[PDB]
């Protein structure tokens, strides 16, 4: 899901986390 | 920045959010 | 040594009062009880018209319960004097129960009790009871078996004065008033037949002089035979309690046990009841011999065990069987011989074939005493066969097995709940027993916050460090960096918190204690105040007092579903000195009309080191003459008149996660002062007197000052200054002297000093008379008016006195005063602030007018 | 009935105002936000320099979350009045979240909330959060969303000054310093255009009123077409939130929901995104048609619900499967709208595949949102299996399934602890739900002691009887008579214990209530104190304050082992009158020669009713001439100078048990007073003076009193008597009246009045000259001597007096002195215990004796 | 008296013991 | 069995339970 579904459980990584980014 | 895991909650979310994306978000619609 | 015991010994088996009364013919000549001895339900014992002096001790124990016609317990026990407790009726060894008529006991020749201990329970009219010490008369080690309850403290039994022996040790110690009890030194502790007759070892419950001179044991201590006191038995003999007998004798000795009788077995020197670890009976009873395979095994079905007694019925028994749970279920008070009793009932098992369970016990430390127990076979469970050790409600139980103690569990589930001193990490060292491995355990089985709460034993220690202190504040630092966040590189000092927000802030407490001990909160307790969470690790304490011992401690506070929590030791320090507060009850008072004395205590709290006392004195001008009064038309004297907050930060935090899910998207005064005196021009009198005084000192005289006049006292008390203060505080802050508050001085016997002094008088030619005088040298008070008396030389005249407001009377060389022909005699005084004077001598003037 | 809206609509979609200040170009012309409007992450809001009062209304909801370098929302939100919250975002309708810059709100415009509360969080700077009253414009039943924390108010905001709109409800309803909140009438509450200019109902937040009378609503209440409010749209259009649309307009609408946009569909008369209960979007998506068999089956994957937000993904599924169990753990606070939300997300769901479980919830009040559930399959139960339906912590949760509501379950085991205000009774209500249908939960599942703890439901009623009241003492008594041990007939309003011992006795709480509204305690309350247990059955209150109103109430008291609870209701009573307390502040004063004052107030407690006052003087004359004294020499003007608590029970028990076990084998005050005044023997004054008089009074007067007199002042306050006290009792024992102390008013009252008269002079034959006098009506304070003065009629003459004991003179017929030639003039005064009087007129005498 | 279940407990059933029977017990021996 | 394993706990009747005080 969103980031705090995929990110703060289940722990997510800097290069997944860039994905909400770049317009 | 380098570790894979870093299990970022609450407002360090945000903070490293506006960071390692540091000049926009694309908008919900 | 070897010796003689106080007569020849008649022993018999436990004895039954019952009933009646008439059973008593079955206890007399019975010097001793080779068993237990229970009187229970005499409905009258007011027929009983003799007492019984030989009955002297006791092996088993004594149990009075329910009866009923009974005054004391002197007349059935005129000598009972120990209890061997050899055997125990659920640890205790003298229980005196449910009577109505029991007033006092009379056990005067009470000595010693050897194990166990003395229970007393609804005897409403017993009194004197509660004076004995009954720690002293136990077994030194484990005192605590000393319970009583409802003994009519609570009005009517007031008269347990006992004589007042009469108030030793502070408290009244007497069976009735009548008596006293027989105290001991400690040198021979509960063993001397008085105060100062102490008794030797080998000796037990006391010991008499013979006739010979020499001493005589009431018992022997280790063994007797043919009335003779040794360490052991001679060969051919088995020791029997207190006795030693032949095995033939032996095989005859019996001993009552829980609905059975059991024969003496005389095994290894001793006559034994069961036969010892790895031995069992003969087919003839007769005796033991080993066990095959090292022990016998013995089945017993599984039942509740809700007292010690219970208990003793598993002795030997190595498997437990049959589907009902082995319900422990013990509840005593303090921890008393239970570890002891239960490990005598079942140190010998080894496996259970049922499941434990350990509901609902009180004073029950540990399951320490299941010795042998390997395996919990647990093959049929319970609670629909969920769970194979169930532990719960266990208010005092805090550790389960021995340590290092290995014991398998074959089948179900473990639970825990409600044990307040079971700390959760000695639970978890069963993970790796159990069939199933688990890694851990779940909350459903086992509780959070319901174990090992009141057990300090799962705190991470915090490094507080004491920055700073002053006056009135201090500030405090918490040392321990915090792992917020990611666990990046652990171990850095961890106190570890997965998310920022979960942890809400350290909570400081602090509390006054001169002594440095109190102890951590448990919670209504209302000694230590806290302050609020705080985050950044840093608080400054406020408005202490000066130099106070302050207890304080750290301890971090994180919402409920957080559990790392951590907490600091309880260290101390002192406020600075700060100002010494004022002088208590000053007061000035009169030595002379220039030596005057103060009075002062210091009933208030100094606040550091007292290094010197501080007196000023300094005088205040008088009122000069005023125009808006008269005088001597009116006379003059004139006396001298002188919480939780749980639900408000989780309720942020997932309102703040629900909007991050949302949000994105992808894509006068004393400075300094100096001892000195001021004198005065004149030098008759100092003007001001400031001195230092030694801090011995709480009253002082300070003389040669002026009289007639008020000086104001000014009192201090300075304190000492720390080096650090002393090395930089040059004019700032100082503070280094208490308040003060002016004394004045109703200085008593400061007037008629110096009087007046040459008086003379002329006439100008009814020729008027000038009269001169010479004021004092230090006006009587502020001169306000002069009198002046004369008379006539001659009989029955009257002396007539006139007055002037001096001052005025110089211009013409004195006061003019109409007179006639005759001679004449002169006296004048002053009048002033503080009043009348003395009238000064006499002096004489004829008076002879020319045509 | 007709009227226009203000300006023409030009609406614009939901909007995002996202990075940076040039987006804020979406919001060009357009008057109402048709959806919702975000701002967050605009670093910096300051290049802004440009308002939009356009924008006036917004459909959803509105969200500032993280904008930097914004000070007020007015720039951007000039004339936004009302949030209708179609779409409520999480249940708050206008939240601003985390922003550093936001100092004022400047939302002058805003009138009117339609649906959800108001969140303000973690904006440091904001000033003026009190100000507001949110519950004027939020809906007017369910107000309690308003929110707001961590602003800044601590300290810093210094600038709260408001306008002093003023200190209305002690609150400055204060925007930014200088403006305030509008208010409205109840008539036209938050629909109003000024503080009490109203509008009609057909508009929202009030309407505009020109010269031309074209009154102009906001926005349209229910609807708008055409510029035009109507309840309801006209045919063949389609309300779509805030006005009509066309089939074609409806199909081109849209609204975001969840990460996706759904185009609305034109369903009768509506245009909604999604299709009604029972009804299916068409495949080409333009209208819904009825649902096969009256239900779609949709399915969706259970799994975690952390707000409400996430529960509307759960829209319109039926079927929750899937290993994962439906762990509901809301957390709000005062949950507000967690019901209709939840219904919404979850009324359609009617089996669950899955095993639900509701872990740590705040304010979710009850499980009734399942409307459609009715089997609980729990096939794959959680907890290896264990349980079906686990239920934990849920700190407001109070009941199950709604009423008459029946759900089946076919597996594993239900699971219930630390609810608070769960009654064990409201869980036992689905014994009959399970498959297995167990007779009773075990311990293990549910937490017995745990759950409902904090609610008043297992409260057996107790027939609590006051039997008596006195001064200070109160006996209780409680009628319900308890079943001890054998069964006795049940239904007998029965209050049982299966064991004696296991009830400890009877607990009695008091606490004092003039308004008998204390709630039960609930554990540090204080307020009420408690007795110790007690088994009779009666309690003595002692030491009340009189007639003061008690409240209290009676708990039973059992072993915590035993759970048959009982309680009683809070009954009151009030103490009896008692007696009155003293007077107050009493001093007497004089007012003539004659006249008497004094002044009291009554500054404690009467208890009872102050019947009355009363007051008495009494007249304590001097004692006769003392001796002590000189005259003439010493004159005088004489003014006036005159804890486990169960584990003793526990352990009583068990050893109890276990002895029974082995005992047997089978084989000067006012009493009385009434009104009066004592005339002197000549009548003259009042000797004494005893009246009643009337509660007004606080001071009052006596008259006809002796000049110089000494007057004992008695004063009192009489309180009412109860009919028990006086029909029931009779005159004895008395108290009826309160405590006194004497006040002494013994002045010089008030002139010289009469000291001496009536002077006369003779001679006896220079013959020696007599001077007579007599005495004044009254001694002027108990004449001790008369002074006596005479002076002749010569120039350059003074006056000679002098001294006499008094009652001497009478014996020559007055006083003899011895006198020359010429004519002289004689005064005479009295001196008294009460000192001086003034001296008598003057008469003559001329002495001219012949030889 | 007469009924048979009566769950007796405690110090009723001490004193029920001598109601029931005040003659005598049987000693333990 | 004893008398608190026949009595105090289950049920027993009077007439069973005077088998304790036999003459
Ligand atoms: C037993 O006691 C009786 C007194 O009742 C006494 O006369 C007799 O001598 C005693 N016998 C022995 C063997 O002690
Ligand atoms: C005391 O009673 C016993 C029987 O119980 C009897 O043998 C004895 O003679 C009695 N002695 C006296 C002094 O009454
Ligand atoms: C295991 O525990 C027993 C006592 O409980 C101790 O004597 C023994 O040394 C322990 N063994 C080890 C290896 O620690
Ligand atoms: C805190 O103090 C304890 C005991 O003095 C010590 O063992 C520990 O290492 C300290 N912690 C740190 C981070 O130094
Ligand atoms: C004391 O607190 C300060 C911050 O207030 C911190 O920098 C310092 O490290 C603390 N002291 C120690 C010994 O860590
Ligand atoms: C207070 O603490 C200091 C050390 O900080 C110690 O010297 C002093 O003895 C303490 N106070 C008392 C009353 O012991
Ligand atoms: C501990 O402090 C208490 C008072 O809090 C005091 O009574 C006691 O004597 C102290 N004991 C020690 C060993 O400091
Ligand atoms: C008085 O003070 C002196 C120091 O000036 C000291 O030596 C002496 O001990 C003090 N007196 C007493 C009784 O302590
Ligand atoms: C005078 O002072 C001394 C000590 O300085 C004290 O003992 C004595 O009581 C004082 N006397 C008076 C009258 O104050
Ligand atoms: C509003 O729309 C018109 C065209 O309909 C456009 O010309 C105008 O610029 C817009 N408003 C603003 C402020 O630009
Ligand atoms: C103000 O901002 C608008 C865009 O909203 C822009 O068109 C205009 O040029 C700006 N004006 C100034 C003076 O910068
Ligand atoms: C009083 O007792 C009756 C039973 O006789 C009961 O029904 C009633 O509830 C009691 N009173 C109250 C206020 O409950
Ligand atoms: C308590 O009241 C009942 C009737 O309500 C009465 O029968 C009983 O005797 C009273 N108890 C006392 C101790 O007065
Ligand atoms: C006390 O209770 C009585 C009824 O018993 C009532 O009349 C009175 O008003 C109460 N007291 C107060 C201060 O209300
Ligand atoms: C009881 O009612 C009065 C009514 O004036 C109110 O002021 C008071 O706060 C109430 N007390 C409680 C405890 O509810
Ligand atoms: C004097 O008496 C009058 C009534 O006669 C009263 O109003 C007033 O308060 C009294 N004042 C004093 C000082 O007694
Ligand atoms: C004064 O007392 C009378 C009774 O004598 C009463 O009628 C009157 O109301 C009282 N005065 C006032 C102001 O109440």
């Amino acid at each position: 899901g969103g980031v705090y579904d995929e990110c703060c459980v289940k722990t997510c990584s800097y290069l997944e986390l860039a994905i909400y980014c770049l317009p | 920045l380098p570790p894979g895991n870093h299990k970022l909650c609450g407002p360090a979310l945000s903070d490293a959010m506006d960071v390692v994306c540091p000049h926009g978000f694309n908008t919900l619609p | 040594p070897t010796m003689r015991l106080s007569q020849n010994v008649k022993p018999c088996k436990s004895m039954d009062i019952r009933n009646m009364v008439s059973h008593f013919n079955q206890l007399e000549n019975c010097t001793v009880i080779e068993g237990f001895l229970l009187i229970d339900l005499i409905n009258d014992a007011s027929p009983l018209n003799r007492s019984f002096p030989k009955l002297t001790e006791v092996t088993d124990y004594i149990i009075i319960y329910r009866v009923t016609g009974l005054h004391s317990l002197s007349k059935i026990f005129p000598n009972l004097s120990v209890i061997r407790g050899n055997k125990l009726f659920d640890g205790y060894a003298l229980v005196v129960y449910s009577n109505f008529d029991l007033m006092d006991l009379g056990l005067h020749k009470l000595r010693s009790i050897t194990r166990g201990g003395v229970r007393i329970e609804k005897n409403h009219k017993l009194c004197y009871d509660r004076t004995i010490d009954w720690l002293e008369i136990l077994a030194e080690n484990e005192t605590q078996l000393v319970v009583l309850t409802e003994n009519g403290k609570e009005k009517e039994c007031r008269l347990s004065k006992c004589p007042g022996c009469q108030l030793h040790n502070n408290r009244r110690l007497c069976w009735n008033s009548k008596l006293c009890q027989t105290k001991c030194p400690e040198k021979c502790r509960n063993n001397c037949i008085d105060e100062h007759t102490c008794c030797s070892q080998d000796c037990l419950g006391g010991c008499v002089i013979d006739k010979n001179g020499n001493e005589s044991c009431i018992s022997c201590r280790n063994v007797s035979f043919n009335n003779i006191c040794m360490d052991s038995c001679p060969k051919g003999y088995y020791q029997f309690d207190s006795r030693c007998v032949t095995a033939n004798e032996c095989i005859t000795l019996t001993k009552f046990e829980t609905n059975s009788v059991y024969s003496g077995i005389p095994y290894n020197g001793q006559c034994i009841t069961h036969c010892p670890t790895g031995y069992q009976k003969s087919e003839n009873k007769r005796m033991c011999e080993p066990c095959p395979g090292g022990k016998c095994d013995k089945e017993c079905s599984s039942g509740l065990i809700d007292s010690l007694e219970r208990a003793r019925e598993f002795h030997g028994c190595t498997i437990i069987t049959g589907t009902e749970p082995l319900t422990i279920s013990i509840k005593r008070e303090s921890g008393a011989h239970v570890m002891d009793e239960l490990k005598y009932g079942l140190a010998a098992v080894h496996k259970i074939q049922s499941s434990l369970m350990v509901h609902l016990t009180y004073g029950l430390k540990s399951l320490k005493f299941f010795q042998s127990l390997t395996e919990i076979s647990g093959d049929p469970p319970m609670d629909a066969d969920k769970y194979a050790l169930y532990v719960l409600d266990n208010r005092d139980l805090d550790e389960l097995w021995g340590p290092n103690q290995t014991v398998f569990i074959r089948k179900g589930g473990v639970f825990f709940h409600f044990n307040p001193k079971l700390c959760v990490s000695t639970i978890n060292q069963l993970l790796p027993m159990l069939a199933s491995k688990p890694k851990f355990f779940e909350k459903s089985d086992v509780g959070a916050d319901s174990n090992g709460n009141r057990g300090s034993c799962g705190t991470a220690v915090l490094n507080v460090t004491l920055q700073s202190v002053g006056a009135n504040s201090a500030m405090l630092n918490v040392t321990t960096k915090v792992e917020i966040g990611e666990p990046q590189k652990p171990s850095n000092a961890t106190i570890v918190f997965k998310d920022p927000r979960a942890f809400i802030g350290f909570v400081f407490y602090h509390m006054i204690d001169p002594y440095g001990n109190s102890t951590k909160s448990s919670p209504c307790d209302d000694r230590w105040k806290v302050s609020s969470p705080e985050k950044s690790g840093v608080m400054v304490l406020s408005n202490l007092i000066p130099y106070t011992n302050y207890s304080y401690y750290v301890r971090t506070m994180a919402i409920s579903s957080e559990l790392t929590n951590a907490e600091s030791d309880v260290k101390n320090f002192r406020t600075n000195p700060g100002r010494p507060s004022k002088v208590t009850e000053v007061v000035a008072t009169a030595i002379s009309d220039s030596k005057i004395n103060v009075t002062w205590s210091y009933l208030d709290k100094p606040y550091g080191v007292l290094t010197r006392y501080f007196i000023k004195a300094k005088l205040i001008n008088r009122p000069t003459r005023n125009n808006n009064r008269d005088y001597c038309t009116e006379p003059l004297v004139k006396a001298m008149e002188n919480e939780y907050d749980d639900r408000k930060v989780q309720a942020g935090m997932e309102f703040e996660n629900a909007l991050q899910n949302f949000i994105f998207v992808p894509n006068d005064d004393e400075n300094t002062y100096k001892d000195e005196e001021d004198l005065s021009s004149n030098k008759q009198f100092y003007e001001v007197f400031a001195k230092e005084l030694p801090p011995n000192q709480t009253h002082f005289v300070f003389e040669k000052l002026r009289h007639f006049t008020r000086y104001a006292i000014f009192v201090v008390a300075c304190r000492e200054e720390i080096p650090s203060e002393k090395l930089r505080d040059t004019s700032f802050k100082k503070s280094l002297c208490s308040d003060y508050d002016t004394v004045f001085q109703t200085t008593k016997r400061k007037k008629f000093a110096d009087i007046v002094m040459d008086l003379k008088v002329d006439l100008e030619h009814e020729s008027p008379v000038r009269v001169r005088w010479t004021p004092p040298v230090d006006p009587n008070g502020e001169i306000v008016t002069y009198e002046v008396a004369y008379k006539l030389q001659k009989p029955d005249q009257v002396e007539e006195k006139k007055c002037i407001p001096a001052a005025d009377f110089n211009q013409t060389a004195g006061y003019l005063i109409k007179l006639n022909e005759g001679l004449y005699s002169f006296r004048v005084r002053a009048n002033s602030i503080a009043g009348y004077g003395d009238f000064t001598e006499v002096e004489h003037i004829k008076v002879e007018p020319p045509p």
